[PDB]
């Protein structure tokens, strides 16, 4: 009777609590869980390190000097040593009978080949290493090229060798090296170029092996003249992939796993490749490495215009997986007048030039614990069960048990 | 005028309004279409099921 | 260079690039004395551009990159993005040889010709 009425009435809102529930179910919702976790272990991330100077001026040659003399300001474009130059006496002497080419049969050159053997050597930079108490040397970085040029990895884990491990908060569970930026063999700077600055120093970037250095980008740097204290604190985010969220998981176009310099270097590489015809010698691919000429015109513009400029060529999918480092950074000086002498002498260097270009760079963690933010999702099928089974309940009285009684029943 | 004026919109990158799903949109910088994750916020047009379909419409 | 005047054509142009390619006398960017019709005559006009753009301004408009703007319009093309004289300059070159492209009519006998026409 009245009673149907009521019965059909509440039914009915029932209804569309139940319709609210599972159209909300297909929107996939989530929510951002927030975690400190604590750790007996972590992993020592990679850490890569450029010198701010690209190639060594004791390794420049005539052939190099005709070549990509023009690229890095030392010619102008008539191959000669250009007037508005700002050198002293003696690098000046060096230059104009090195830019003589009176005679002189040009060979072949090749920009990465040109890296390998200018670029800054880790066996003369690296004074000394250490990583919780164990002595490290050359061997244990690995060469990578960057738009920095020659550049060196510790802790890569490639190759097949295992990834490090720190224990401890502090300074003795971590990394300490100490280098010689070395000054003496600086190009000299007579112009502005993509190549050269007027910064000396490194430029270092704290990273996962998972993922690879975009150090010009994402680089902090370290001065000469001082011992810099880098302390770390690790944070992993994760993402949920589709229909949840839009991480991406892998990708199957140049490295293993995906990140987002993994995106951008697989751009960049594609839009120099699209360009100019050619690739900087840093990136991956087959295309041919660009000539001098090719960085010059094409290369660094297209780079620095994608880089700086452009907005839409390049949007990464953000990666399911991402570990970052929050830095603390402090510094001290170095050489004290005390230790100057020791200094010099240890090293066969005047105290002068240990006060221009020595520093000692330690990086290690605050503590073990490592922050988590992760993506959870927010209604699954067991919520919304329970959910449309706890609103019978509210609106008829329905249970378990009366639905298998008239589902018996009829 | 070759190309709808809508295939030079930004698509709605990282937006949910529901389930993301793969999806395609005309990329003005490449000149070509491009993978994306929609996430059913219909700002515009520029979102195609298939590669296809969105290099038909809008490549050119 | 040659890569963004082959996007410029993408950009309002369904021709395939390889159909420019070695057309009539001038297309793309190859010299000679009388253009076959007005589609070569828009290559020779951007030939002339481009050796303005060598000679007085100091490009290399063969190998430098510039950047530019595809936009719902053909006409709302755009290169002032683009931070030097010669940047702006020869961005400009091959805009106006897009445009000139689409007024122009696409025969197909003179694309590859015997060089006896040339
Ligand atoms: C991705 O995250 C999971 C936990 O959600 C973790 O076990 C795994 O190590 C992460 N992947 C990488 C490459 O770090
Ligand atoms: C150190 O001084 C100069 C540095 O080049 C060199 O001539 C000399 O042989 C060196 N001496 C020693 C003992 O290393
Ligand atoms: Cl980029
Ligand atoms: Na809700
Ligand atoms: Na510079
Ligand atoms: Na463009």
């Amino acid at each position: 009777v009245v009673w149907a009425l009521c019965f059909m009435g509440s039914l009915a809102l029932l209804a569309l609590v139940c319709t609210n529930r599972i159209q909300y179910y297909f929107l996939y919702p989530h929510v951002t869980k927030l975690d400190e976790v604590a750790a007996t272990r972590l992993t020592f991330p990679a850490v890569t390190f450029c010198n701010l100077n690209e190639f060594r001026f004791s390794r420049v040659t005539k052939n190099d000097l005709y070549h990509a003399g023009e690229l890095l300001a030392l010619l102008n474009n008539r191959y000669e040593i250009p007037d508005t130059q700002t050198a002293d006496e003696k690098q000046l002497e060096i230059l104009q009978d090195k830019a003589n080419f009176r005679n002189f049969k040009p060979k072949p050159f090749n920009m990465l080949e040109f890296y390998d053997r200018a670029g800054h050597d880790i066996r003369e930079m690296l004074l000394s290493c250490f990583f919780r108490g164990e002595q490290c040397s050359p061997e244990d970085f690995k060469v990578v090229f960057t738009r920095y040029g020659k550049c060196y990895t510790f802790n890569a884990g490639q190759d097949g060798k295992p990834r490090l491990i720190t224990m401890k908060g502090g300074t003795g569970n971590g990394l300490e090296i100490m280098l010689d930026i070395q000054q003496d063999e600086y190009l000299p700077v007579w112009g502005e170029t993509d190549e050269t600055s007027f910064e000396a120093g490194i430029k270092v970037q704290i990273h996962s092996q998972d993922e690879p250095p975009l150090i010009d980008q994402l680089g902090f740097g370290v001065a000469p003249g001082f011992q810099t204290f880098v302390s770390c604190q690790e944070q992993r985010l994760i993402y949920l992939p589709p229909p949840w969220g839009d991480c991406k998981a892998t990708t199957g176009e140049f490295y293993d796993t995906y990140s987002i310099t993994a995106c951008r270097i697989d751009c960049e590489t594609r839009y120099l490749v699209e360009n100019c015809n050619c690739r900087m010698v840093h990136m991956p691919g087959d295309a041919p490495y660009c000539t001098p000429e090719q960085y010059k015109e094409c290369a660094d513009p297209a780079l620095d215009f994608l880089v700086e400029k452009d907005n839409e060529y390049c949007v990464c999918e953000m990666p399911c997986n991402v570990t970052r480092y929050g830095k603390e950074l402090s510094m001290v000086k170095i050489p004290s007048k005390a230790s100057a002498k020791y200094l010099a002498k240890k090293y066969n260097k005047s105290e002068q030039y240990i006060g221009e270009n020595i520093l000692v760079l330690d990086i290690f963690f605050e503590a073990l614990n490592y922050e988590t933010i992760e993506q959870k999702k927010a209604y699954e099928v067991a919520g919304l069960l329970g959910d449309i089974g706890g609103q019978m309940g509210l609106f008829i009285g329905a249970s378990i048990l009366t639905v298998l009684e008239l589902f018996d029943y009829a | 005028q070759i190309r709808p004026a809508f295939c030079y919109e930004d698509p709605p990158f990282f937006q949910k309004c529901g389930a993301f799903v793969d999806s395609y949109y005309f990329n003005r910088s490449r000149i070509t279409c491009v993978h994306f994750f929609y996430g059913q916020c219909d700002v515009n047009q520029n979102h195609f099921t298939t590669m296809s379909e969105c290099n038909r419409v809008c490549h050119g | 260079n040659l890569n963004q005047f082959r996007l410029m054509i993408k950009c309002t142009n369904d021709r395939v690039w390889a159909d420019f390619v070695d057309y009539g006398c001038y297309c793309v960017a190859r010299d000679s004395n009388t253009p076959v019709d007005d589609l070569d005559r828009c290559c020779q006009a951007q030939k002339q551009c481009y050796d303005e753009a060598v000679k007085v301004h100091g490009c290399k408009p063969l190998v430098m990159f510039y950047s530019f703007e595809c936009r719902y319009l053909a006409s709302d093309l755009d290169c002032s993005g683009n931070n030097t004289k010669c940047r702006n300059f020869v961005c400009n070159c091959d805009r106006t040889a897009t445009l000139c492209i689409l007024t122009a009519t696409y025969n197909r006998n003179n694309h590859k010709i015997d060089p006896s026409r040339c």
